[PDB]
């Protein structure tokens, strides 16, 4: 009860490389 | 926003809608937005929205995801990895790659 | 703070008062700041207080609302969407 | 006990339609 | 960091080492950092550390404290709002100020 | 159980004058 | 990311993976990403991947983490405070 | 059932002793 809560890294992609760019995106 | 390989989500233990934090190692800009799927086998990384004001096709990021716990947790938590190289090629270790 | 008409957080799930992040499709800018209702029916998005030095009238946003839960619950967890165009008609 | 941090929702390509530096509420 | 005179805290219902989020109206930043308690009476708003590089003498600021909860109680949730004129003089409503 | 937790402004400061900077605070 | 040696881990009680926010005296930027540990007693504060755009060698930080607690325990939490001089000594 | 966030602790004022753009961990 009460307890202190961390936030903590989850998971990541290192390094992945962008393949698409879409300003106008609709969703 | 930011549309990611349903694979590379599965690897890295990121959920469709989740928030994720996406920092520019080619241009130094850092940013906050949520997950979209993209289809399996599509190695797509793609920026959508406002968010493409952020990133450019060919920089490279780190797409990272937090998640809260008690502190005891918290000390022996393991997060999700994955590492690319290539054509967003995945791998499981660091620790392969050019 | 930014007061949206109360249609439009209805259809968000937005609550006043809830923080929320504003995303400047037109100039990029990135905030935080939270919301207040404007009139229903006034397709009003006002920008107030310091928020003003990050966007004018007619810029482009999106602006969401993040909340939390077990990783559960979290894996069907479907978000609130509301689209809009021209001035601000929603749909 | 794993927590996570969800889009609750948005509005998409909403217009700005006004901007007021001086407000006071 | 941001000393605060405790009155002030007390009215806003923020808490000495609650994260805070400082925006200035005057230059347009945005920062987050933490309160620090500053004597009862003073009128003390203090931009310590990193924070100072934000924040000069003379701006106006508006200082926001967040929590959580869930939906049923945010639906009625009611913030503790603190308004300003003059030489840090407090009043209860918006709503009296030039 | 389960309950979605929401983000809440729970109180501000409107419209404070800064009375001091001091980048080189020790505390 | 940002490698610390792990005695100021230790005395900050931050924790390995735990999210962080760096806010550069020096230069005035201001930023958040995860901590890892370095070798104890190595002294070393590292800024690695994207986060390199933000610090250079020699600037001046302060690295901090928060966490989440019922407004009862708020009311009386201590954080845990380490400070430094020169060459990152201690006290 | 208000959660607060809270400082949980820092390192003042502690200097950078190394930058790695190409880090790969
Ligand atoms: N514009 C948002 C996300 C919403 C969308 O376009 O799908 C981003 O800016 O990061
Ligand atoms: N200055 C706030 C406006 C909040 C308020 O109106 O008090 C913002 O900047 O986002
Ligand atoms: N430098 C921090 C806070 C720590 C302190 O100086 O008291 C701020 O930058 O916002
Ligand atoms: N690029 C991360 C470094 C995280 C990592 O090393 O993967 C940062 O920017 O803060």
């Amino acid at each position: 009860r009460g307890s202190m809560i961390r936030t903590m890294l989850q998971g990541k992609l290192h390094r992945v490389k962008v393949t698409h760019a879409d300003l106008h995106y609709e969703g | 926003x930011c549309a990611i390989d349903q694979d590379f989500l599965d690897a890295a233990g990121i959920l469709e809608n989740e928030a994720i934090d996406i920092w520019n190692v080619t241009n130094g800009k850092r940013f906050s937005t949520y997950a979209i799927a993209a289809e399996r086998g599509s190695r797509i990384i793609s920026v959508n929205g406002a968010a493409a004001h952020c990133a450019s096709v060919g920089d490279i990021v780190i797409i990272a995801s937090f998640v809260t716990m008690p502190d005891e947790e918290a000390r022996t938590w393991r997060p999700n990895v994955a590492y690319f190289e290539g054509d967003n090629e995945m791998k499981r270790t660091a620790k392969a790659i050019p």
